[PDB]
RNA sequence: GCGGGUCGCGCCGUCGGGCCCGGGGGGCCACGCGCGCGUCCCGGGACGGCGGAGCGAGCGCACGGGGUCGGCGGCGACGU
RNA sequence: GCUGCGGGAUGAACCGAACGCCGGGUUAAGGCGCCCGAUGCCGACGCUCAUCAGACCCCAGAAAAGGUGUUGGUUGAUAUA
RNA sequence: UAGCGACGUCGCUUUUUGAUCCUUCGAUGUCGGCUCUUCCUAUCAUUGUGAAGCAGAAUUCGCCAAGCGUUGGAUUGUUC
RNA sequence: GAAGCUACCAUCUGUGGGAUUAUGACUGAACGCCUCUAAGUCAGAAUCCCGCCCAGGCGGAACGAUACGGCAGCGCCGCGGAGCCUCGGUUGGCCUCGGAUAGCCGGUCCGGGGUCCGGUGCGGAGUGCCCUUCGUCCUGGGAAACGGGGCGCGGCCGGAAAGGCGGCCGCCCCCUCGCCCGUCACGCACCGCACGUUCGUGGGGAACCUGGCGCUAAACCAUUCGUAGACGACCUGCUUC
């Protein structure tokens, strides 16, 4: 039992004012509020978790409604602890304001 | 009101900056917004720091106005600022905050077991005492 | 230029006994008690002296406007101490032309009712402040005396009377008619 | 999940900014006591600005055009509309996440209420500046419900005073209990590791 | 009485000329003793052609070396 | 004109900079309360309250004159008689 | 200096006229009147005020102020 | 010349509160005097806003009736058995007011004063609590007199703003491990790997068997009216006396 992943809210895309850059995402990640604080979270992995009415899985036991898009943290972004991220497939852009799991994958202690 | 105002020779804590956690003594006020501070024994070298940087406390000394490092050290050692500093609740709070930051997982495990045992003893004896208070106010 | 600690010195005499709970000042004396609220002024208030009752009013830093502010607290505490010992008395001789002015006190000293006012038919009912009494004085032609404790309330009442008696649509260099404040003083004389 | 924010002594634009950024990320925020929000500046200029805003209207059909809300909760809600991208179908979900209440509702009588420190009058305004009351402004301009809200606020403050004495009674009992003994087996470990 | 060039005096300086010369730890991509090739120096050092003289060979390697490969490993059917 | 692109909200001409299609990194002109990416710096120093404040080349409205509103500064005249 | 104010001087306005030709010449129906709605204020009257060389009256000059009024007719197609 | 429609060509009715501008003041410094201003206050209007008066929103209330006949049908309660869709969160907060040139906590006195603390907040939301709990058996030490769960039963009511959660008591079948320290041995050890744990016996719709409690309507049209109508819409009538 227990949650192993840290909580993070998808804030939007890397962008200028006019045009976006859809191959990269930004993540406001809770508990992190400084450029110095967002150094532990480099190299970690991120996963987006959602539902769909077809029934498709991975070795997690049995067929589920659940689908997951993977990716990983690249670098820090700004002073406010916000974190750039690159996924294998780009975001649906439905998930602005929906929680993306940041896992304790590549721990480097 | 305003129990603690600055002076020539009042000790001060440095909250934010390159000297977090280190006492200084105020030598003199330059102009309204910064002042010259100095630490003989708390390992901080004579320099000018702003007032919103520093945090005031309640111990004073007796300095000549703008004295040297020598006389600052003499009054420091003769007043015994360090031991008397560690023997206040303020430094106990700072010490506890540093220990809580420097915990580990096994420490948090022991903290949670002792926390459960204490809160259960509190819960039982509080329930018994307020039941006894009801039984006291019942006649 | 961001000065420092300007301080005003307010003596307090022996009869009155002062007590403050903050910037709210409460003064007790022989002629009732009194209080004001100095909340919006942000000035250090402190008193010193075992039964000598020295008050100091102290403001640090500030500006030139706030160094102007720090004397106003001193002056209002002075006026409250004058009031709670003595009380304020305003003597008003009514100046009338060919028409008389009749002035009655209608109920309990509070209401003042002015009549005949240059031959105007309109009865002029003026309501005074709470905490102030008014009487038509004796041994003098149409002198009206207002007595009270708070000088702001008493002088606001006197201003209400003299702006109740105001001549419209005429010269006001001729038609010099109204009820005007002639003398400011204390309740108990020789003090 | 729900950020229940107090409104006494906050500033309009600052609190609108912080609520507007937090509402786009998903944390459902509720602004309670909207009548006690202070507006910086002299309130004669504040009623002058809002009164000219009332003057701004369509001359061809006043039903279609600038709706001028008079209730203070709706004033704050329009201010947050002006800061969220509401014409997009992002900000419309954001405004549907945002709730606001003049007065205090019965869930929020008892739910604990946060206070934003970056928007306080005490932090922002140099003390010799003049401020406003949005309750004063709304009572001057068309919001006819001050006399009800004042009565309900007196009532709920009276109920909160009867709750606080009970809670302080419980804390007196538990510190009498901690003045009693046999908790000290654990407290050495606890003080070593931050009591 | 001042300046411009020359000459000679001592003192500077992890100075330069790999300087020099004889005596009384550290660095170096610097190696055939026998004796005989010319010079320089006080029998020895250094070079070009020769008197010594780079003996013997690539063996097995290791590779911050002409842009990466595993002689690494997992998980899933009758409806995905 | 024949020309997109990043800023100046909005633009032909402005300021950077010129274009094959892409992945990473850096910047320019500009900007960092929220729309809207970035100051969510325990930023440094002062000035100003406006009952019509002020807020950025081109630029999208203002002068002569006046203020014991405040803040500096210059030159004189007094004050230990 | 109540009210005006020359000699000079700095502005504002687009309700006069002028200058220009930027838009439309494969068409924007051109004067004035009738009716009808709304707005501005650089206020003629009314509300509230101040100043007069304001005794009263009647006036004149200012300020907040466009809420509400600002007509009936002879002539000329008229705006005037 | 009826009825009706109609006329400033007949008649009737048309209303108050608040903050404030201009201005006049008061107190009072700056500037030891003065001053309507610098902080404070007052009077103050055909303006402004609201009241009075019109229309009531993708605004919300309280209440009524809630589908026979011959099976039905449909509600509240307990369910269990399948099956489609929409998608998000992976411990929870159960609450003083108010101030910042001040405030919090503890205590004889007649809500106040005096007194004792604490304070860059530790009676601390940088903190608090069930909580880092994998379960079970064995077996001992501390803690433990309330249990603790509830199909519970029955009573009380606390809460008006947009209330259904919160608590007490008496009874009922069980737990004396409902938490810490210690002894002991197994449980799928699925043989390096993700979408795991959750508030979920989530939310909505179609139906299927089941026990118990109940219920047996109302619109709209057709018609009629005319206080109302272009058409709709609107006002109404239609008991066998
Ligand atoms: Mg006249
Ligand atoms: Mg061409
Ligand atoms: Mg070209
Ligand atoms: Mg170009
Ligand atoms: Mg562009
Ligand atoms: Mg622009
Ligand atoms: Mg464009
Ligand atoms: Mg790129
Ligand atoms: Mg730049
Ligand atoms: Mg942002
Ligand atoms: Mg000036
Ligand atoms: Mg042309
Ligand atoms: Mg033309
Ligand atoms: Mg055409
Ligand atoms: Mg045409
Ligand atoms: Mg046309
Ligand atoms: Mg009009
Ligand atoms: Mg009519
Ligand atoms: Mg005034």
């Amino acid at each position: 039992s227990g949650r192993l992943w840290s909580k993070a809210i998808f804030a939007g895309y890397k962008r200028g004012l006019r045009n976006q850059r859809e191959h990269t995402a930004l993540l406001k990640i809770e508990g992190v509020y400084a450029r110095d604080e967002t150094e532990f979270y480099l190299g970690k992995r991120c996963a987006y978790v959602y539902k769909a009415k077809n029934n498709t899985v991975t070795p997690g036991g049995k067929p589920n409604k659940t689908r997951v898009i993977w990716g990983k943290v690249t670098r820090a972004h700004g002073n406010s602890g916000m974190v750039r991220a690159k996924f294998r497939s780009n975001l649906p852009a439905k998930a602005i304001g929906h929680r993306i799991r940041v896992m304790l994958y590549p721990s480097r202690i | 009101v305003f129990r603690r105002f600055v002076e020539v020779g009042r000790v001060a804590y440095v909250s934010f900056g390159p000297h977090a956690g280190k006492l200084v003594a105020i030598v003199d006020v330059i102009d309204q917004n910064r002042a010259l501070v100095d630490g003989p024994c708390t390992q901080v070298r004579r320099q000018a720091m702003p007032f919103k940087c520093m945090q005031l406390t309640d111990f004073i000394l007796k300095f000549p106005h703008s004295a040297h490092q020598k006389y600052v050290r003499q009054a420091w050692q003769k007043a015994d600022i360090n031991t008397k500093w560690a023997a206040t609740r303020w430094a106990k709070k700072i010490e506890a905050r540093e220990r809580k930051a420097k915990m580990t997982d096994f420490d948090r495990f022991k903290v949670m077991k002792a926390k459960k045992m204490r809160n259960r003893i509190i819960k039982n004896e509080v329930k018994k005492l307020q039941k006894a208070a009801l039984l006291k106010a019942s006649p | 230029m961001k000065t420092i600690l300007s301080n005003q010195t307010v003596d307090i005499p022996e009869n009155v006994d002062i007590t403050l709970k903050g910037r709210t000042v409460i003064v007790k004396g022989p002629r009732g008690t009194l209080r004001r609220d100095f909340n919006h002024i942000n000035v250090e208030l402190s008193l010193l002296g075992k039964k000598k009752k020295r008050l100091r009013v102290d403001k640090w830093w500030g500006n030139r406007k706030e160094l102007a502010t720090v004397r106003t607290i001193c002056s209002h505490v002075q006026n409250m101490i004058k009031g709670v010992t003595l009380g304020f008395r305003y003597k008003m001789r009514s100046v009338y032309a060919h028409f008389p002015i009749n002035v009655v006190i209608q109920e309990n000293g509070s209401l003042v009712e002015i009549r005949n006012f240059l031959g105007e038919k309109y009865i002029r009912r003026v309501r005074m402040r709470p905490g102030v009494a008014c009487s038509v004085s004796q041994a003098q032609k149409d002198e009206l005396i207002l007595e009270g404790n708070d000088i702001e309330l008493v002088s606001n009442s006197a201003a209400l009377i003299q702006q109740a008696t105001t001549v419209k649509n005429k010269d006001i260099r001729k038609f010099l008619d109204g009820i005007y404040v002639s003398e400011k003083g204390t309740v108990q004389q020789a003090d | 999940q729900v950020l229940v924010l107090d409104g006494r002594g906050h500033l309009l634009g600052r609190l609108a900014a912080i609520v507007a950024k937090q509402v786009l990320l998903g944390r459902k925020v509720v602004v309670v006591r909207c009548e006690g929000i202070n507006i910086s500046g002299n309130f004669y200029r504040n009623k002058l600005k809002y009164l000219a805003f009332l003057r701004k209207r369509m001359n061809t059909n006043p039903s279609r055009g600038p709706y001028h809300f008079r209730a203070p909760s709706r004033i704050f809600w329009r201010t947050v509309r002006g800061m969220l991208p509401h014409k997009t179908k992002r900000g419309q979900a954001a405004l549907d996440r945002l709730k606001v209440f003049d007065g205090i509702p019965p869930p929020y009588d008892k739910k604990k209420r946060m206070v934003v420190p970056a928007a306080l009058k005490v932090v922002r305004l140099k003390p010799t500046r003049k401020f406003a009351y949005l309750g004063r402004l709304a009572h001057e301009v068309g919001w006819k419900y001050q006399a009800v809200t004042a009565t309900l606020e007196e009532k709920r403050k009276e109920k909160a005073k009867i709750h606080y004495r009970k809670k302080k009674q419980l804390m007196r009992l538990r510190k009498q209990a901690e003045k009693n003994v046999e908790k000290k087996i654990d407290k050495y470990t606890e003080v070593l590791k931050t009591h």
